[PDB]
């Protein structure tokens, strides 16, 4: 499964959640930058390795990273 | 002068050795 | 250590040899048609038949009493064809006779329906050999031409 | 999960067919596989220097082996400015007579390859004359390989 | 008759006093048993889509003009044009790239119909709905087509190429070897030059010269004589067939998946225009319909080349040539066509490299501009290749460099320098390789012929 | 290295020759290479079979168009990439599993098509067994046809 | 449990299930529509959405999601949950996990994968060699 | 096609088993051994 | 309503169209010996064997290399058996690397013995049946005299 | 038995079809669906 990585420069602008197509990452609660929230990926086995996640970051450099790894039926994209 | 058919056949037997040694040096690189 | 009891077993009848028990020979002989794990019996037969009537008819196509003339390949055929059936009927007798115990859960080829499977498997592919090698034998000629382009 | 490739499991259990293909192309690649510690690594890379040793001495084996066999290096000795070198002989079944014939060169009586790796010069100028010699480089380097 | 016909034609509308038809109702009409309510929407898609219109316009635009090409060689409506064989040659390759280019263009406006103008609410199982819900069947099955018919025509090729190699001629698919000969296309031929006193009893003479009759001699070469058609036109025919099914299975494979696959469900959210969506799902470069007309360009210049190359050379083998007072036709290359068109090194020697001749000793005459575009028709094509192979990641990575040292002199501009995106790396290497060996076919073409013919 | 043999082999066929004036006045221009070098020591090479019959150039043509093929079967990979030959794959998966005698047997590694680095590697390795055996069969033949 | 639901009126397609849902794993989308509308299939073509509660199955979480962002969404239904279902017949709550969606910050859920430091604050590859150690670790 | 050389009968059977019966053993071989699903 | 859903699942990658679902089609397709109810897997391995082996040769006996000499048939059939043997090493490799997992109570086919009976039985048959089109073949002569009554 | 009509290769199969291929078709597949014991 691919690895999905947030960094506490996220400023919780939500728009990498927005971008999944999968529904890896979502919005919790944290108390490091003035939006309170900072992203989170609890379903990086449904991670694809799109990286919609990181095109969407407005930070500089990435606040969510995505690693490539093993490749599984899920994270291969394979309807079949 | 030209090769005899034995000499073909001693050069197919000698290197029938360094076919097992092969075969043993890729089974111990294999482990 | 290159010698040690069969099985981590002292007492077994046997000793761990490299030649009884090392990785490469155990791996060939139990993926042997007679060992391969999953065939069906008649698989077996049929692969086992064919190794043997492959090179059954030979010694009597080039050593036979038939050797020196112009049929000695019909010679050789016909001489394996009979040994194949005289092989086949002592496997069937074996079959007979050692099966008409009860029955074993494991292993197919020690159950009776499982060892005629197994001769029929060995009977089919035993013929199927002995005439593909007769059929080689006697259009050697053609197979030399073949091999060396003589038809192009 | 599959046995191979036994090096990385990762591609162990990759269900599609990319196991296949990254494992070709990760074998050599020792320092990324599973359990890897930096002695194992310096002592494969020793085994494997002495395959890839052995390796070439085989290499220099056939060429020798396949000059001494098939090839024409005594008629090439005496004249070498106007005899071709003869590689190895030809067997293509699928040759038809036109080819047999064409391929049939350098005063040979069979297809054969005419020489072009300058083996011959070489062999010429260190002091070999005759297939023996040849045929003793090439039994020398198959125990070479062998010891390698 | 065209006048009278068309203005006939003219008339078939209902537009201002209730006479003529509603297309809509002449759509809506039709429809059958397994296409669901049939043509009932496309008014609707083809009154509000200007790319639903474009993509037909451009396809038949395309197709007319490959006709053309077809049509004015072997008729030829001018006079002094057949025995005009530059003229004839250009042309036929002109109206032939004309049409490639706007065939694969009409495909690209399908494609962008299908991202942007296709209502689902309108496509309730009419004929796009049902097309769209077996596009799985369908690009399977050209695929498969394609490759039967890749093996059985260039497999065909590179067999004979191995049988003449081994000196076996009897086992090649040649007129002397094993014969393939095209016997619907010479029995259509037949039919031809059996129609001037027959099924066209009003007429003097036949459609065409090509389907049979004589060698129409004007000056002293031919005009135009009858063109045979052995094993060699076969093998190319069905050539042209493949390369132009393969062209086929890209474009259609990008129209039909401009909107979702199973790889991705939301290429209609993504657009028309757009790299990849990532390197995952294994990697998902060039799943765009623009990526999709980006191979077909390719796939385009492939079977147009291989068009006009089997022109060029049955041309010259077969029909072209000088006629001598006595009344024999010597052909420009006498013939080899039906023996050197059957191996690839019969089209590597006997047209490319021998017909090259000329526009590489250009140099010096009134032809040395054909063979200086020959040249940098070269350059531009291999130029191509550098965009086509690589990525802007590197260019983006080296454009950094050079900006530290335009950064050190106070001169980088305020205008940021970037590497081009992907999508125009790609349109530049495809524009260069299209540009280049058409322009090279082109100078190649011109020389030859100007020379020669 | 192209450039680098294609300046030696030109050279050393005028000073083998002796006819060193044909590179001394023809590789200053570039026609004169794709002429005088590429066009002309092709002819007997591309003869090696022909209509007429085969020589013992036969191979080395034979290679020559078989390095042509593999050099131009890198292009596919290295031009066309990834997600289109997924998408088709995906379509040849779907008629695999739906036709009747074919779904008895199915695959083991489920069909994918090559990774954006393998078919890079992939058409690179095809770009580079095409201009090496392209190349060795015009210098062998160019060269042994005369000396 | 239990996925109840009226397919929508679909004529249905060759981009739908395959094999692996039979066998590996399959999905579905259930939500409710207040009226008979149209919409467009992720294994392409158009659909009658059903009034009340329509179920969807697909062959992957992304074409569900698909279906969810650029059918249900721009429909205002916002109601559609997602499920995993195994060959079995176990079936496993998936979008709307714990009722809100992800783009909406929750009390309750908990950081998982989050790192304490910038990017390029992770260690070097060298200094993390024979080891478990990744530079992404947290 | 029959050579001069010494023990000339051998690429008559070592062509075949090179090309055709020791790519068939390996090529099964290499298959068994790659869609092993043990552990 | 020729076209449908395949069995009225509108989401199955599918479309019940009259050649997908059509009964001529469908109960053609069912009786063919792979699909065909109560049929053990050799006699169904027979079967398919007989039938694929009888048509193999024909591609090369009219146009093989041998196709222009007095062996044609020969040939024909030797290469035949030759692909034969690579079809049935095939199809036992499958069935090795296919069903090395547990069993189903379903269709013998999809089990490791089922598919070991039935490559036996492709074997068999398929020999077979390029033996019996070589000898059609090569005594074309005596069944031509057959038909035609040249031997009354 | 051999004709001056056109395509006289044609009886030569067409018999053996129509009097032993067909029947045997015919007959195995009623003798099939008129044992067929289903309800
Ligand atoms: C008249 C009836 C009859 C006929 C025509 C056959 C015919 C045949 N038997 Mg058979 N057999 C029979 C009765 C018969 N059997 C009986 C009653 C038994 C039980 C004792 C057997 C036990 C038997 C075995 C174990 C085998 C055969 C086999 C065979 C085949 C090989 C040729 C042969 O054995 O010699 C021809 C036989 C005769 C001319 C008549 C002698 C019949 C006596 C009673 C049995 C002798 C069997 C002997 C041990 C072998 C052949 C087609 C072999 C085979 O290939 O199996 C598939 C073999 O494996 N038979
Ligand atoms: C002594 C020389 C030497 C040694 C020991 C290595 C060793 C290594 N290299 Mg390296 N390399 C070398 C020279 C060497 N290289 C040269 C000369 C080049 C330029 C081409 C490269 C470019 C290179 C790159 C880019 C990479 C490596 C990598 C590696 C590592 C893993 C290799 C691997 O697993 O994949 C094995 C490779 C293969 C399985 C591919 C086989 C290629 C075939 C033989 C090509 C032949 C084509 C075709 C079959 C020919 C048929 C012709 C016929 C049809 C007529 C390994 C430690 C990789 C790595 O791990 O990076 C971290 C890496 O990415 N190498
Ligand atoms: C259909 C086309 C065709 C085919 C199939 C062949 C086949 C052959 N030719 Mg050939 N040839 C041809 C056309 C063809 N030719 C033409 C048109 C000509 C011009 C007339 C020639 C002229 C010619 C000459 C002059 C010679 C041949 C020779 C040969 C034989 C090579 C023996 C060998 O070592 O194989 C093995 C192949 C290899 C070692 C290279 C393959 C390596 C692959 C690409 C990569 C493998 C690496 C990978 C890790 C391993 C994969 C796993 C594997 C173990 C399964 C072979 C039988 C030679 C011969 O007669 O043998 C002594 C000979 O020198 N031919
Ligand atoms: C010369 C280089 C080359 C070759 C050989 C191909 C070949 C192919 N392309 Mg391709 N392509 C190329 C360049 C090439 N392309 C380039 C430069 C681009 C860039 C734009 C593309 C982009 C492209 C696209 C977008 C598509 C293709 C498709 C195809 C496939 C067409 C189907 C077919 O013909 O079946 C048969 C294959 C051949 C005729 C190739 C020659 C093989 C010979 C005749 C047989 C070999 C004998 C035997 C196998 C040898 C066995 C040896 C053994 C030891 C391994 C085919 C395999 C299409 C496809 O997938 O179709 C289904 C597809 O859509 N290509
Ligand atoms: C390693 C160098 C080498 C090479 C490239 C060749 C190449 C060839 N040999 Mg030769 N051979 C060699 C070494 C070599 N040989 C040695 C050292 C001997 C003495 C035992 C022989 C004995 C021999 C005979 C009797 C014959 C050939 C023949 C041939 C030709 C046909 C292919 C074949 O059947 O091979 C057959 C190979 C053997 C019979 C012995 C193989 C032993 C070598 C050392 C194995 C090398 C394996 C290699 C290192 C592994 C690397 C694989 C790679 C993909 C990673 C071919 C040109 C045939 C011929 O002459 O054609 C007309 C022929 O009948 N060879
Ligand atoms: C010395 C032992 C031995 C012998 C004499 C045979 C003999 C035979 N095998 Mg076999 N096989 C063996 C070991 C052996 N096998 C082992 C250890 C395995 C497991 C890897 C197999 C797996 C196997 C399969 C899947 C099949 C055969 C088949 C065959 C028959 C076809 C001819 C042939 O394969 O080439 C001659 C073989 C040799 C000269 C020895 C090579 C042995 C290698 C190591 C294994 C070959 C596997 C390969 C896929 C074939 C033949 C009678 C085919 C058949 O039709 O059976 C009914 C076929 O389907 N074998
Ligand atoms: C219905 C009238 C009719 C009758 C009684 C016959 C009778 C005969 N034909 Mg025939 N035939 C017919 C129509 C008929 N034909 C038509 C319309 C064609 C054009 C396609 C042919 C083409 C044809 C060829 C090529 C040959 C014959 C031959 C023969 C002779 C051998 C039997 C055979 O193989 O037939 C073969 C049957 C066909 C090729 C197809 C027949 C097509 C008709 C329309 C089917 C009739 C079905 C019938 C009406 C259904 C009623 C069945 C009843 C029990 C309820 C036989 C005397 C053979 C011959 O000449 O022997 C010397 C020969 O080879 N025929
Ligand atoms: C094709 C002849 C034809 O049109 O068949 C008939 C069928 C459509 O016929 P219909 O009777 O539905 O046509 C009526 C309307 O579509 C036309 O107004 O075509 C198909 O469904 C596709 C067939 C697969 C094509 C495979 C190639
Ligand atoms: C490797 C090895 C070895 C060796 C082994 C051997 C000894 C071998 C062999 C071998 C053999 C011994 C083989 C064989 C075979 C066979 C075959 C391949 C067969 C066949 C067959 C067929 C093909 C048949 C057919 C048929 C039928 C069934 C019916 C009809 C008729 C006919 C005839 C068609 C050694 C010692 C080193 C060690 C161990 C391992
Ligand atoms: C070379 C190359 C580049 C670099 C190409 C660039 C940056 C194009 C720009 C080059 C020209 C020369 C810029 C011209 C700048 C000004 C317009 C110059 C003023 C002109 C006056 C002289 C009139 C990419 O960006 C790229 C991206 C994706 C895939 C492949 C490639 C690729 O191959
Ligand atoms: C044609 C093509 C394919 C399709 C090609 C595929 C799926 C490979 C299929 C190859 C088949 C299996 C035959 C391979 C034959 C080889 C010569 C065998 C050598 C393998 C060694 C291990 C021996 C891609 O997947 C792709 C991906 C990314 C960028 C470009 C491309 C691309 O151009
Ligand atoms: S897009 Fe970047 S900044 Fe915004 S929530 Fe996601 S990780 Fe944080
Ligand atoms: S890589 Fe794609 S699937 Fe993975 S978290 Fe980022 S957007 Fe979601
Ligand atoms: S290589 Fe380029 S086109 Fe392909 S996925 Fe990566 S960024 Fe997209
Ligand atoms: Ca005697
Ligand atoms: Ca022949």
């Amino acid at each position: 499964a691919h690895t999905v990585k947030i960094y506490d420069t996220c400023i919780g602008c939500t728009q990498c959640v927005r971008a999944c197509p999968t529904d890896v990452l979502e919005m919790v609660p944290w108390d490091g930058c003035k939006a309170g929230q900072i992203a989170s990926s609890p379903r990086t086995e449904d991670c694809v390795g799109c990286k919609r996640c990181e095109t969407a970051c407005p930070t500089d450099f990435l606040s969510i990273r995505v690693y490539l790894g093993a490749e599984t039926t899920r994270s291969m994209g394979l309807a079949y | 002068m030209a090769l005899t058919d034995t000499q073909v056949y001693i050069a197919l037997v000698i290197a029938l050795l360094p076919a097992v040694l092969a075969f043993r040096l890729s089974a111990e690189l294999y482990k | 250590e290159l010698v040690k009891p069969y099985n981590g077993d002292p007492f077994a009848g046997h000793l761990s040899t490299p030649i009884s028990d090392s990785g490469l020979v155990k791996t060939f002989i139990s993926n042997l048609p007679a060992y391969r794990q999953g065939l069906s019996p008649i698989l077996r037969g049929l692969e086992v038949g064919m190794a043997h009537g492959y090179f059954l008819i030979g010694p009597w196509v080039k050593l036979g009493p038939l050797r020196d003339s112009d049929v000695a390949n019909l010679g050789g055929l016909i001489s394996g064809i009979t040994l194949i059936l005289l092989a086949t009927a002592c496997l069937a007798a074996y079959g007979l006779v050692s099966f008409q115990k009860a029955s074993s859960s494991g292993d197919a080829l020690k159950t009776g329906e499982g060892w005629s499977q197994f001769t029929a498997g060995f009977f089919v592919g035993a013929m199927g050999g002995a005439f593909v090698a007769f059929f080689l034998l006697e259009n050697f000629a053609v197979v030399d031409g073949i091999m060396k382009g003589l038809f192009n | 999960a599959t046995k191979f490739p036994k090096f990385s499991q990762d591609l162990a259990q990759d269900p599609t067919t990319r196991r296949i293909w990254y494992a070709i192309a990760t074998a050599h690649d020792f320092e990324s596989h599973d359990g890897m510690t930096e002695e194992n690594l310096y002592q494969k890379i020793f085994a494997s220097h002495f395959g890839h040793l052995a390796i070439i001495f085989l290499w220099v084996s056939g060429s020798l082996f396949h000059v001494a066999w098939q090839g024409n290096f005594e008629q090439w000795i005496q004249d070498p400015l106007n005899t071709r070198p003869i590689a190895h002989a030809i067997w293509d079944p699928q040759f038809g007579k036109a080819a047999v014939d064409a391929f049939t060169q350098a005063g040979a009586s069979s297809p054969v390859d005419i020489a072009y790796s300058g083996v011959y010069h070489w062999w010429y100028t260190i002091g070999m004359r005759t297939n023996g010699d040849l045929y003793q480089g090439a039994i020398f380097l198959l125990v070479l390989a062998s010891l390698a | 008759a065209i006048a009278v016909l068309f203005i006939i034609a003219g008339h078939m509308y209902r537009t201002n006093w209730g006479i003529g038809h509603s297309l809509k109702e002449i759509l809506e009409a039709h429809k059958g048993p397994f296409t669901g309510t049939g043509h009932k929407g496309l008014y609707e898609v083809l009154t509000t889509s200007w790319h639903a219109q474009l993509a037909i316009n451009l396809a038949m635009m395309g197709s007319l003009s490959i006709i053309v090409a077809q049509h004015m060689y072997a008729m030829p409506p001018y006079p002094y044009l057949a025995t005009d064989y530059p003229t004839q040659l250009s042309l036929f390759t002109h109206h032939m790239w004309i049409g490639g280019f706007l065939i694969v263009g009409g495909a690209a406006h399908g494609a962008i119909f299908f991202v942007r103008d296709y209502d689902p609410a309108v496509n309730q199982n009419n004929v796009l709905d049902r097309v769209l819900r077996h596009r799985d069947a369908i690009i399977s099955h050209l695929n498969w087509v394609c490759i039967f018919l890749g093996f059985h025509s260039f497999g065909l090729y590179v067999h004979n190429d191995t049988m003449r190699a081994f000196g076996r001629p009897q086992d090649m698919f040649s007129d002397t070897g094993i014969q393939l000969q095209p016997v619907f296309a010479q029995w259509v031929q037949h039919l031809h030059t059996l129609a001037p006193g027959g099924t066209a009893p009003n007429a003097a003479a036949t459609a065409s010269v090509a389907f049979g009759g004589d060698v129409v001699a004007v000056g002293g070469k031919v005009a135009m004589m009858p063109i045979a058609l052995g094993t060699a036109d076969f093998l190319v025919h069905h050539i042209h067939a493949f390369t132009i099914h393969v062209t086929v299975l890209i474009l259609l494979k990008g129209v039909l998946f401009a909107r979702s696959s199973r790889l991705i469900p939301d290429k209609a959210n993504l657009g028309f225009r757009f790299p990849c969506d990532g390197p995952g799902r294994g990697g998902t470069c060039q799943v765009s319909g623009w990526d999709h007309v980006f191979l077909g360009l390719f796939w385009m210049y492939n079977c147009i080349s291989v068009v006009i190359f089997h022109f060029s050379w049955k041309m010259q083998s077969d029909v072209w040539g000088t006629v001598a007072p006595d009344g024999t036709v010597s052909h420009i290359t006498g013939g080899n066509f039906a023996q050197s068109a059957i191996t690839i090194n019969g089209w590597l020697r006997d047209f490319l490299w021998a017909q090259a001749s000329q526009v590489i000793g250009s140099y010096g005459s009134a032809l040395s501009a054909y063979g200086l575009l020959f040249l940098g028709a070269h350059f531009v094509w291999a130029f191509s290749l550098m965009f086509l192979f690589s990525g802007r990641g590197y260019w983006q990575e080296l454009i950094e460099s050079i900006v530290w040292a335009h950064n050190k002199l106070k001169v980088a501009p305020a205008i940021q320098p970037r590497a081009l995106s992907i999508i125009q790396g790609r349109a530049v290497g495809v524009a260069h390789y299209l540009l280049g060996g058409i322009a090279t076919t082109w100078a190649f073409f011109l020389a030859r012929i100007i020379s020669v013919g | 290295i192209g450039w680098v043999t294609f300046y030696w082999h030109w050279k050393h066929l005028g000073v083998w020759e002796g006819n060193v004036a044909q590179f001394n006045e023809n590789s200053t221009y570039l026609m004169g290479w794709l002429r005088d070098y590429l066009w002309l020591n092709s002819s007997q090479l591309i003869n090696g079979y022909n209509p007429f019959g085969t020589n013992n150039l036969s191979v080395w043509a034979w290679m020559f168009l078989f390095g042509h093929l593999v050099w131009a079967t890198g292009f596919m990979f290295l031009i066309s990439w990834r997600g289109y030959w997924q998408e088709l794959i995906e379509t040849l998966v779907w008629a695999h599993e739906r036709t009747p005698l074919a779904n008895l047997v199915r695959w083991k590694d489920k069909p994918v098509a090559l990774s954006i680095v393998q078919a890079r590697l992939v058409g690179l390795a095809h770009f580079s067994v095409g201009y090496v055996l392209t190349y060795a069969a015009f210098l062998i033949a160019s060269t042994a046809s005369k000396y | 449990t239990t996925l109840t639901g009226q397919p929508p009126l679909y004529g249905g397609s060759t981009g739908g299930l395959l094999s692996k849902a039979d066998i590996e794993e399959k999905y579905a989308i259930t939500w409710t529509s207040p009226k008979e509308q149209v919409f467009e299939m992720p294994t392409a073509g158009a659909a009658v959405m059903r009034e009340g509660e329509n179920l969807v199955y697909l062959a992957r979480k992304e074409q569900c999601l698909a279906l969810a962002a650029q059918q249900l969404r721009p429909r205002k239904i916002n109601d559609y949950k997602i499920y995993r279902i195994f060959p079995d017949g176990e079936t496993v709550l998936l979008h709307p996990k714990d009722g809100v969606f992800p783009e909406k910050v929750n009390q309750g859920r908990e950081a998982v994968n989050t790192v304490p430091r910038s990017i390029g604050q992770n260690p070097n590859p060298a200094q993390l060699k024979f080891s478990g150690k990744k530079p992404y670790d947290p | 096609m029959m050579g001069s050389y010494a023990a000339s009968f051998l690429p008559w059977i070592f062509i075949p088993v090179v090309c055709w019966l020791m790519p068939v053993v390996v090529m099964g071989l290499l298959f068994l051994y790659i869609e092993g699903d043990a552990q």
